[PDB]
């Protein structure tokens, strides 16, 4: 983006990551890095080492913190105090986290300059509109007889693969796709995410995918009319373009973070056809009944009501019933699921050989 | 070709030394094209 | 093809009829009226001896009218054998063409200037020519008549006094009797000519016989680094005409398309109407014509082989 909307030279731009460190010996330039590479202070190699060095000789002048609602963790902060800059800018969505550290942002980069409400922006076409949707799914008896006597750490993963939103996540992704949109399909839970996609015969990216694979997946998602949902996991929930993503489903995602939740809806309201008449982009939360889920359903989209968004509840997806073949629709495959699901828990001697 | 521009006498012709010889998810196994440029 | 080709074609042609004998003629010619041409064809086209043809094919190649090229040839039925091709090289003619009507010239006019000069001397005996300043200092004591030195007799005056004129006459007649090379080159000048190469010339082949051995193919070998010298040089439109009949099929057509069309922005059923109190999810006129055109009718009266291949 740096490059394409001013008109700074590649010249005077430097990249500071994994890949290469190699940093601009002009009077003057940008070092776009990452907090991880700022912040370490233990174990730095030489190659990085001459960079922290080049970093804190000079005195800068600006500094830019993309998704600043991180910057007040333990040793993120760090990177303020040791960065020599006389002026400070944060960017992020959301300004909110779980614990009482977010109010000191005020006197680690300084107070809050202008906040833009979501409704305004959203009439004058200027960001895409959601349909906020939370599905109930109801649990069957056999999985719920587990539930109730299962330890609560072992819990989750009892209710995060329940029949019942199989059918729902595969239901809502077929009726997308027939109507042509770009379904994203998030799961905090890696073995969850895997499940569904081996299922499915779906891609899916989560933490251990390399740079290259996972963009190969990324490129053929967007460019490709064969490939049109994905399945990504915590490591794309914030700040990522994915401009054709319309859709988006939640089968099971992270406790009673709420940043998540409106980080995660950013994703699909980068809609490009934001703008045609009708269109409303799809946001869903599969969240299985009489569980813990709907404790924490409620109150990680405690942040999105008091922007605005209103969250539906849908109860039933009508013509779910007539779809030809469902996910685990007979006993026997139900049952095997449940088993499989609670069983989860010298040069001379070289010659010789 | 040299002689003859010595001369003054424009040549049809040209020296032939100056003639210059000119991962995861593998459930997928084929279904990825490789759109790697737009 | 281009004006061009006619007018280097036509400077070849005077060239070589009248600064060669007749065979010389025939010989390039045959070459000029087709492309690239093989020896054993050249042969028969003239009906003459390889003997003879040798001559012609030496000198013009000397001249470098015409150039050679020499492939390996493997015929389906026969043992391999290197094949010789000839052809014309605008390029390499004109330049030698050009080379030698300017040292003809040159000579003529240096022999003129040569023959304005004093006559000099020269030796009876000893055949040994003098110029005037040698033969001065090789005169007698009584300075009389010039000596020579190997001899020790006297001198004779040298001849080459009354070709003044002469030598002036054959100028004359050279620079116009070849008018029209001058005349063709300057036209050639003010153009530029592509170099023409075996392949190059095999695009505008006319066969010389009918089941000639040589194959007329140039089949450059796979990918080969090897140089040889002086072997290198420089969607379909159809028509549909709509009817009426047709242009409403493209109208229902386009109604169609518009109606799928809204369908992708279309809003879900769950999303229309609020679903709390549903189920859960999961688990004759002919005759009539007739009359009438008899009727009218009647006021009408009234008032009156097996290879790879692709589709192209
Ligand atoms: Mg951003
Ligand atoms: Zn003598």
């Amino acid at each position: 983006q740096f490059l394409q909307w001013c008109t700074l030279q590649p010249e005077n731009c430097a990249v500071f990551t994994s890949d290469n460190k190699e940093m601009f010996q002009t009077e003057s330039g940008l070092v776009v890095s990452t907090y991880s590479m700022v912040a370490n202070t233990r174990n730095r190699s030489h190659d990085s080492q001459k960079v922290m060095d080049f970093l804190t000789g000079r005195e800068w002048g600006f500094i830019i913190l993309d998704e600043v609602h991180v910057v007040p963790a333990a040793m993120f902060r760090r990177v303020v105090s040791t960065i020599a800059a006389h002026a400070k800018l944060g960017l992020t969505a959301t300004l909110v986290r779980e614990d009482d550290k977010i109010g000191d942002l005020n006197f680690l980069i300084g107070p809050k300059l202008y906040e833009a409400n979501w409704m305004e922006l959203s009439q004058k076409g200027h960001i895409a509109n959601v349909q906020c949707a939370e599905v109930w799914c109801p649990m069957t008896a056999e999985f719920y007889q587990e539930y109730l006597r299962e330890t609560a750490r072992k819990r989750m993963l009892l209710y995060i693969m329940n029949p019942t939103k199989f059918q729902a996540c595969q239901f809502l992704i077929q009726y997308h796709e027939r109507r042509g949109d770009k379904i994203i399909v998030f799961s905090d839970n890696v073995y969850a995410l895997q499940e569904y996609a081996l299922k499915m015969g779906k891609p899916f990216i989560y933490g251990s995918t390399p740079q290259q694979e996972r963009m190969n997946i990324l490129q053929n998602f967007q460019y490709n009319d064969q490939i049109n949902t994905i399945f990504l996991s915590k490591v794309g929930d914030t700040s990522i373009d994915l401009p054709e993503a319309t859709c988006l489903i939640q089968i099971s995602s992270h406790y009673g973070s709420r940043r998540q939740e409106a980080q995660r809806l950013g994703r699909i309201l980068r809609a490009k056809r934001r703008n045609d008449e009708g269109f409303n982009a799809f946001f869903y939360s599969l969240v299985s009944k009489d569980t813990q889920e709907m404790y924490y359903s409620t109150k990680r989209q405690a942040f999105l009501v008091d922007q605005g968004y209103a969250f539906k509840v849908i109860t039933h997806l009508h013509g779910m019933e007539n779809i030809p073949n469902l996910a685990y629709a007979s006993p026997r495959e139900r049952r095997e699921l449940l088993q499989e699901v609670l069983l989860k828990n010298h040069p001379l001697i070289r010659k010789m050989y | 070709p040299r002689k003859l521009q010595d001369l003054g006498l424009k040549p049809a012709s040209v020296d032939p030394a100056t003639i210059k010889r000119q991962i995861t998810n593998t459930h997928m196994t084929g279904i990825l094209k490789d759109y790697s440029h737009r | 093809d281009r004006p061009i080709d006619d007018i280097v074609k036509n400077l070849l042609k005077f060239v070589v009829r009248g600064f060669y004998g007749g065979s010389f003629v025939l010989v390039l010619d045959a070459i000029l009226f087709h492309s690239v041409l093989a020896e054993d064809d050249l042969k028969q086209l003239l009906s003459i001896n390889k003997t003879e043809l040798g001559p012609l094919i030496a000198r013009l190649r000397s001249d470098r009218l015409i150039s050679i090229h020499k492939q390996r040839e493997y015929p389906p039925n026969s043992k391999s054998v290197e094949r010789v091709y000839y052809y014309v090289k605008y390029p390499h003619a004109i330049d030698a063409i050009k080379w030698k009507v300017h040292q003809v010239v040159q000579r003529l006019k240096d022999d003129l200037d040569k023959n304005s000069e004093p006559n000099g001397y020269m030796c009876p005996i000893c055949l040994t020519k003098y110029t005037q300043l040698e033969a001065v200092q090789l005169l007698n004591f009584d300075r009389t008549e010039f000596l020579c030195s190997l001899c020790d007799e006297p001198l004779v005056e040298d001849d080459s006094g009354k070709k003044n004129k002469e030598k002036q006459d054959k100028l004359n007649r050279l620079m116009d009797q070849i008018q029209p090379i001058i005349d063709s080159l300057k036209k050639i000048d003010d153009s530029r000519i592509e170099e023409n190469t075996f392949e190059i010339a095999l695009a505008r082949l006319i066969p010389p016989q009918n089941q000639s051995h040589a194959a007329y193919t140039y089949n450059p070998k796979k990918g080969s680094t090897m140089f040889r010298p002086g072997d290198s040089a420089p969607a379909t439109l159809h028509i549909n005409i709509t009817t009426a009949s047709d242009e409403v099929a493209q109208r229902e057509l386009q109604e169609r398309q518009a109606e799928e069309k809204r369908k992708q922005n279309a809003v879900p059923e769950w999303h229309k109407q609020s679903t709390i109190g549903k189920t859960a999810l999961g688990r004759e006129e002919r005759e009539n014509e007739k009359t009438l055109n008899d009727y009218y009718a009647a006021l009408a009266k009234k008032q009156a082989l097996e290879d790879e291949f692709e589709d192209v």
